């Protein structure tokens, strides 16, 4: 296809008759994946991933599914569905310039909850199909969903079989983000009884935190599993009532105990419990190898920075965290010069949907090199002569590859952008607000690459 | 009384570590590009040649990634071969032009004069400079018997001052072409001294120390937390030959260390050197009692030396008319006069991005400021602002003819320009009834832009000019537009801008 895909796979639709297994890397795993696409190719009949979404049901047997779904709910939820758009987020939660703590916080999450429900609506339009005999591509679908928690197999199967099944009917997407609405409301009514509070998240994972002393730990475990106890039954309950019935019982994952928690944006949230000093850093992009060392660098920085809770006036701490952010992004911008010449990791992973450079006439010269290309470009921002910056597609040349000096002044500007709404995010969010993180790249350390 | 604090804006970025050493191989020629080689190893030919060389150069490392190309374009595609650094053991980039895996980069890169013309480009990684330099190599015993002789600095410099094809031409006229790209070790400043009357070597030898002076002055005040002792900081003195017998200029160039554990980085950084080293000695009494009565200007230090491309001839070199030989002003208490006069031969000492001569530190001047506005110049503009009136600039001017588009509008008032261009000029009218226009200069006052359809000359009858529409804000703050040609034939200045006719729009 013209514009690519995400899973590399080869179907034999004919000759030779021999299904052929494409493993991409994981050489320390070979075995595990080899045995995932196995199961892959012996659940779904070998459709998977060839056919598409047609496994589960016909494209457009869909628009009649999805309506006789929306019967067979519940009344409130019935107009949840039809009042359902992009990103509408009907739930008490935080300001997005906002951060919480010293409370003791908890992440949840329902494992594979779209897909669940998927199948509890499928079933729900069962009945309308038009074949009895023609549910079997609805017997592969509850297959997966059981045996996701088993087996990891199944599990990319269904982050991708859910996504691509909504994008064949329209129509399923305003009855799934209803649905998880409905659930989303229910968490909330339950939260208030087992004083969890909804602050953030996105349906299926959310986080929260508790009203309780936030000094004791030996009763915090005790809420923090009653919490789940009943928030995991109210929504099942509530599933119930809607009539969607699960195949694999309802369960709530704790995926972590934290006691800071900072948010800027609508994804962007960093978590960190005090006493463990485990963290989790959410939100930013991780668009190539240097990315990973920025987050690191914020993940650290944001560790010293809450570690300033010393006892002080809100404006001396403002100051007493610019600096020390200041700080990091200079020990980040002097680790980058000792990497300048590592052009695959000056590299940003371009999606055949986004805007790309223009490919060079001579990356048309890679011979069983181009064939690597499915889904992601990866180019690197060299700046030859002078003035001028221009992109090279990095995998699609031999190596070792001779260029001229990476344009840092490119990559570095954008990775700092990205620190920078962390920073102002954190800035504005546990001291008081009215300062954007700004760090003069331009005159303080450009010299070093341009 | 230096200035340096109320004129200059020094912003440093320390570097501890191995960032420094890494810093300084990246920036610094390599090691061995300055250190004495049996011969030379590197790419010496005329423009026209270095250009297929540079051709089939890209045919070798475009394969592998380089972006492809599509007597500027050559110094700056030279100057970028330089520049790229190694990595790890695989042989450099600039190894497919010089053709050797020995090669080390960053390298330097010469400008060579040839006669009749022909700008040789030569792009080396060794050379025999012991050859070039061994013509002023004075014997550790002869400078040790004139010390004995003459126990006195000065006297010592005077004394010590009297005993001294492009791949050929390369050893009659190098001249360093500067690399915007690599880090500046060496203040390198050349003095273009006017002279009303001719002056005596004993009266510039004695000029000379007070400029060692002035200038160590400004370097430790431009250079804070160095150690420049102004009795023993060894500076570095070139004469232009012809006693001097000199009578229009006397041509002198200054090298000096840039003190540890500083290295200054930008061409602007050096062009402020240079501008707080000439004040220093201008403000020096010494210096402007020994040399003023024989200069007509006090205009001493050239500073538009530092910018990338631009070629000093390097000592121990001559002009094709004068070869530049060391003059030695020994310092007041210098404790190795041998080791200095045999200082001048070793070509790091006047190389502008040599290697620096275990770094703990390092402190990189990357900005001096921007342009120097004078004092004068500033007090002047804030005050011609409070009487006149505000000259708004260009873009603001454009900005009401609904332009943030400059293409565009000049298409409009294009019809306006022919039409004056039939009413005087109609003998070439109708070459302007289609044209396309591309931009050519973008400032801040002036917006050249040409017309693209080889048109005519409209002020003479020698196929021989190229049209540019040029916008100004003159009068009463209104759009001047100005169609200007620029010919070939002498008659016409030779490639000089010249208007025909300003209307307004
Ligand atoms: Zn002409």
């Amino acid at each position: 296809e013209v514009r690519g895909g995400p899973v590399p796979y080869f179907a034999v639709l004919g000759f030779p008759g021999w299904p052929t297994f494409t493993v991409p890397a994981t050489a320390e795993s070979a075995r595990d994946l080899v045995r995932g696409a196995a199961a892959a190719y012996a659940a779904l009949l070998g459709a998977w991933p060839a056919v598409g979404a047609r496994v589960v049901l016909p494209p457009r047997a869909w628009p009649g599914v999805a309506s006789a779904a929306a019967g067979c709910l519940l009344p409130a939820v019935r107009e949840a569905v039809a009042r359902w758009h992009p990103a509408t987020k009907i739930i008490q939660l935080l300001d997005p310039p906002a951060a919480v703590g010293p409370v003791w916080t908890a992440r949840f999450c329902f494992p594979g909850l779209r897909a669940q429900l998927l199948a509890a609506l499928a079933d729900l339009g069962g009945s309308g199909l038009a074949d009895p005999h023609g549910r079997t591509g609805l017997a592969r679908l509850d297959a997966l969903v059981v045996a996701a928690p088993s087996e990891p197999w199944a599990g990319a199967v269904l982050e991708r079989l859910v996504p691509d099944t909504c994008n064949a009917c329209p129509a399923l997407r305003q009855l799934l983000g209803g649905v998880m609405a409905a659930v989303c409301l229910q968490i909330e009514e339950t939260a208030s009884s087992v004083k969890f509070a909804v602050c953030g998240g996105d349906g299926g994972a959310f986080w929260g935190v508790f009203n309780v002393d936030p000094q004791d730990a030996d009763a915090a475990s005790g809420v923090i599993e009653d919490a789940r106890r009943a928030i995991e039954t109210a929504v099942g309950a509530v599933l119930r009532a809607n009539a969607v019935r699960l195949r694999h019982p309802l369960c709530l994952a704790l995926e972590g105990v934290y006691t800071h928690a900072v948010a800027w944006s609508q994804a962007g949230v960093w978590f960190w419990n005090s006493r463990d000093n485990t963290d989790h850093l959410g939100g930013f992009p991780l668009r190539g190898p240097a990315y990973t060392t920025a987050a690191g660098v914020v993940r650290d920085t944001l560790r010293r920075v809450l570690g300033l809770t010393t006892a002080c006036v809100p404006e001396e701490d403002a100051l007493t965290a610019r600096g020390l952010m200041e700080d990091a992004c200079d020990r980040l911008i002097l680790d980058a010069f000792n990497k300048r010449l590592d052009a695959e990791y000056w590299s940003v992973r371009v999606s055949p949907f986004e805007a790309s450079d223009p490919l060079p006439p001579t990356a048309f010269r890679g011979g069983a090199l181009l064939d690597a290309e499915h889904y992601w470009r990866r180019v690197v921002r060299v700046c030859p002569g002078g003035g001028e910056s221009v992109g090279v597609p990095v995998d699609l040349y031999p190596r070792p590859l001779v260029l001229p000096p990476v344009d840092c002044a490119h990559h570095l500007r954008e990775i700092l952008r990205e620190i920078e709404l962390v920073f102002t995010g954190v800035l504005a969010g546990v001291w008081g607000e009215g300062g954007k993180f700004v760090y003069p790249f331009d005159d303080k350390m450009s010299f070093l690459f341009a | 009384l230096n200035y340096v604090k109320h004129n200059v804006t020094p912003r440093e970025t320390v570097l501890d570590g191995d960032t420094a050493k890494a810093y300084l191989r990246a920036r610094t020629y390599a090691p061995g590009a300055l250190t004495p080689a049996p011969a030379y190893c590197g790419a010496v030919d005329s423009a026209t040649k270095m250009m297929g060389r540079l051709a089939d150069a890209e045919k070798l490392l475009v394969p592998r990634g380089w972006p492809a190309f599509a007597t500027c374009g050559i110094v700056k595609r030279l100057l970028r071969l330089a520049a790229t650094e190694q990595q790890g053991p695989t042989p450099p980039a600039i190894a497919a032009l010089i053709r050797n895996a020995a090669v080390q980069t960053p390298l330097p890169v010469y400008r060579i004069s040839m006669v009749p013309t022909g700008q040789a480009f030569a792009a080396l990684a060794w050379d025999d400079w012991a050859r070039i330099t061994r013509d002023a190599r004075l014997a550790e015993a002869v400078v040790s018997a004139e010390a004995a002789a003459h126990p006195d600095h000065g006297a010592l410099g005077r004394r010590l001052t009297d005993r001294i094809d492009a791949g050929g031409q390369m050893y009659v006229n190098r001249n360093e072409i500067f690399n915007g790209a690599l880090a500046i070790t060496n203040i390198i400043l050349d003095l273009d001294i006017a002279l009303k009357e001719p002056v005596p070597f004993r009266r510039l030898h004695e000029a000379l120390g007070h400029f060692r002076r002035g200038a160590l002055a400004a370097v430790q005040l431009l250079f804070p937390a160095a150690r420049v002792d102004p009795d023993a900081y060894p500076c570095y003195f070139f004469k232009s030959a012809c006693v001097c017998s000199c009578t229009d200029k006397i041509g002198l160039r200054v090298c000096m260390p840039v003190p540890a554990p500083y290295v200054v980085h930008g061409s602007l950084t050096m062009r402020g050197v240079a501008r707080v080293i000439q004040q220093a000695v201008l403000l020096d009494r010494d210096f402007v009692e020994a040399i003023g009565s024989y200069v007509k200007n006090f205009l001493l230090i050239d500073t538009g030396v530092y910018a990338h491309g631009h070629s000093l001839r390097l000592p121990y070199f001559a002009k094709i008319c004068g070869r530049l030989l060391p003059v030695f002003v020994i310092p007041p208490a210098c404790k190795d006069v041998p080791a200095f006069v045999a200082a001048h031969a070793d070509p790091r000492r006047f190389h502008f991005h040599a290697p620096p001569t275990s770094p703990r530190e390092i402190r990189v001047l990357h900005s001096l400021g921007g342009d120097y506005v004078s004092f004068f110049e500033r007090k002047a503009s804030r005050n011609a602002l409070e009487h006149f009136g505000r000259r708004e600039t260009l873009t603001e001017v454009l900005g009401r003819y609904n332009v943030q588009t400059v293409e565009g509008f000049a298409s409009e008032l294009l019809g306006r320009i022919v039409a004056c261009i039939e009413t005087h000029f109609p003998e070439h009218a109708g070459e302007y009834q289609a044209v396309s226009v591309r931009r050519a200069v973008s400032k801040d006052d002036w917006v050249l832009l040409q017309l693209v359809p080889s048109l005519s000359c409209l002020r003479f009858k020698h196929a021989t000019a190229r049209t540019f529409v040029a916008l100004s804000v003159g009068a009463n703050n209104r759009l001047c537009v100005s169609l200007c040609q620029q010919c070939f034939a002498a008659k016409c200045d030779s490639n000089r801008l010249h208007t025909l006719f300003t209307i307004d729009a």
